[PDB]
């Protein structure tokens, strides 16, 4: 569960992405096909090429679910419904995969936010990708 | 392992730019931070309570230092991972009793804190090689348990 | 989480558990212990030989949290609340551990009830049991 | 891997009393069952959607008992799994892309259904075999992905 803290945490650093959440959900996606070859497997219909324009508009809507996401910390369960549904019953997402984009998320983060990219910011962004991870495997 | 020339000298170019120490103490003490059962294994390293004290403690620095020094003699010696690691292996199995999921942690932790202090060089063609040396690594440290 | 035809199963299957809980609990343990010798790690103070006395009692503990657990479906973070923080704070167990004595206590209910170990009840127990785990590592 | 003579001897003697086709079955019908996510591999075998449909599909039964059937020559080739799961680890990495956590996931099930079939057979100690052979298995098949 994410405390009071880590709440604060989490708003705090997101607030410092604020308008480049969709670059970043890109860059990551970027990062993941690259680092872990096998999550290409879910995008056959993509160009995953750099830059692709598909990339792009995926990233943007990640990054738009996540900011979501942080404005809805108190229900998750309920403000990701839909999307639960969607990679649970459609897409079949191997949970593990949800791992892999956390890193990569991360990852992008540390690159674009290094001074803001501290331990216990590292911390609380890690609870909050997990809990969202965890609501969107929930409906297996 | 697995390669190419051109991916192994980017690797290597990476390397000489990293201070083993600081990269060392930053990856150590985020594990303990973000992972914090973690702390179990170094009750002798004293007060690991909160972030402050987990960052400045100087003997998380050192061993951050020595697990770092640990992981560039792979890098230096990517063709034989296994012989390199293997009396870390018996060690970490046999002596300490770490489960092998926690050093594909470390290694995670690893590569965002490179990430952290190399910015837009830490490209994703380049985090990908670096997360087949940290797979690499952490295979050769499991290699002993089963 | 769990679904009311999960929580369904889980009832039905604990109910034919019955008074074996801490006998199942036991077993469970020792399976683990020598499946998995980096367990025995948290138990310096025990004596972990076949048919111990500490290992029949602390069987018995986790059984009945376990029975605990089944009754108070719809709260286990508020039933299981000081066992969360014993697991996470004092004992620091590392949750891959939560796993691996899952899977041994999955494996204890196949040796005793085969004919109620059926696939649909199979995995009720295993969503029920990594739900108890989530509980016991979420003060992490 | 790492087994004495007389725990090698009781792997084999339980291996003797397996039916390939009954608890491979079951093993695959299990994992499908329990490990939703997995049903995306196997579009081509119909209907994966309930329990009942699982456990009566022929494919799921006939797919099972080829599964065993490796999983038996590996247990007769303890000595030389990486040999003997060669070919099979390309397959699942180059053509089929099925994360390796997957076959930890496999050889848990069928520890799982092992344990129904025997009984107080399967005694700890023998389950403990087993887990080292299912973990030797899934990292055979999983070599030629790092
Ligand atoms: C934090 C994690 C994740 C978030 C917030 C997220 C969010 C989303 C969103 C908002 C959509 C679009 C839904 C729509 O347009 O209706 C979506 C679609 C999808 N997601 Fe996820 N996702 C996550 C993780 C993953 C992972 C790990 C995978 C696989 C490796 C994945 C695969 C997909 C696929 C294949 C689609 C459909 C894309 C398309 O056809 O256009 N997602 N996701
Ligand atoms: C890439 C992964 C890792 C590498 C390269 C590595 C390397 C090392 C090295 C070089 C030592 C010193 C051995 C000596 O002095 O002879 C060591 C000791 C140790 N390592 Fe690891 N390590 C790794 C992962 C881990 C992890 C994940 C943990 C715990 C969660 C851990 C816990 C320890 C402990 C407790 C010691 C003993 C410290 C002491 O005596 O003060 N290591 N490791
Ligand atoms: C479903 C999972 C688990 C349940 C329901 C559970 C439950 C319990 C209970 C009820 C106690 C005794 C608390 C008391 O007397 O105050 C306890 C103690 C303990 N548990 Fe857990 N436990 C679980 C998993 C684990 C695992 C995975 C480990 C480590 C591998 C572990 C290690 C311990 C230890 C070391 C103690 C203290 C034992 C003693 O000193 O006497 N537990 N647990
Ligand atoms: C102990 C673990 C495993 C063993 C020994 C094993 C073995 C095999 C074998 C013998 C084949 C047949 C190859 C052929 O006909 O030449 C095969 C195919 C296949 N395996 Fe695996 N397997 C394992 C795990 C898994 C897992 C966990 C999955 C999926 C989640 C998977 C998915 C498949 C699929 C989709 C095929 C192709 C089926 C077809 O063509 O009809 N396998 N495997």
């Amino acid at each position: 569960v994410l405390s009071a803290a880590d709440k604060t945490n989490v708003k705090a650093a997101w607030s410092k992405v604020g308008g480049h959440a969709g670059e970043f959900g890109a860059e990551a996606l970027e990062r993941m096909f690259l680092g872990f070859p096998t999550t290409k497997t879910y995008f056959p219909h993509f160009d995953l090429s750099h830059g692709s324009a598909q990339v792009k508009a995926h990233g943007k809507k990640v990054g738009d679910a996540l900011t979501l996401a942080v404005g809805h910390l108190d229900d998750l369960p309920g403000a990701l419904s839909d999307l639960s549904n969607l990679h649970a019953h459609k897409l079949r997402v191997d949970p593990v995969n949800f791992k892999l984009l956390s890193h990569c998320l991360l990852s992008t983060l540390a690159v674009h936010l290094p001074n803001d990219f501290t331990p216990a910011v590292h911390a609380s962004l890690d609870k909050f990708l997990s809990s969202v991870s965890t609501v969107l495997t929930s409906k297996y | 392992v697995q390669l190419s020339g051109e991916e192994k000298a980017a690797v290597l170019a990476l390397w000489d730019k990293v201070n083993e120490e600081e990269v060392g103490g930053e990856a150590l003490g985020r594990l303990l931070v973000v992972y914090p059962w973690t702390q179990r294994f170094f009750d002798s390293f004293g007060d690991l309570s909160n972030p402050g004290a987990v960052m400045g403690n100087p003997k998380v620095k050192a061993h951050g230092k020595k697990v770092l020094h640990s992981f560039g003699e792979g890098v230096h010696h990517l063709d034989n991972l296994k012989g390199t690691f293997a009396a870390l292996s018996e060690l970490h199995c046999d002596k300490l009793h770490v489960d092998p999921e926690n050093f594909r942690l470390l290694g995670n932790v690893l590569v965002v804190v490179l990430a952290r202090h190399f910015g837009k060089d830490f490209t994703p063609e380049l985090q990908a090689s670096y997360q087949k040396v940290v797979a690499g690594v952490a295979n050769a440290l499991a290699h002993k348990y089963h």
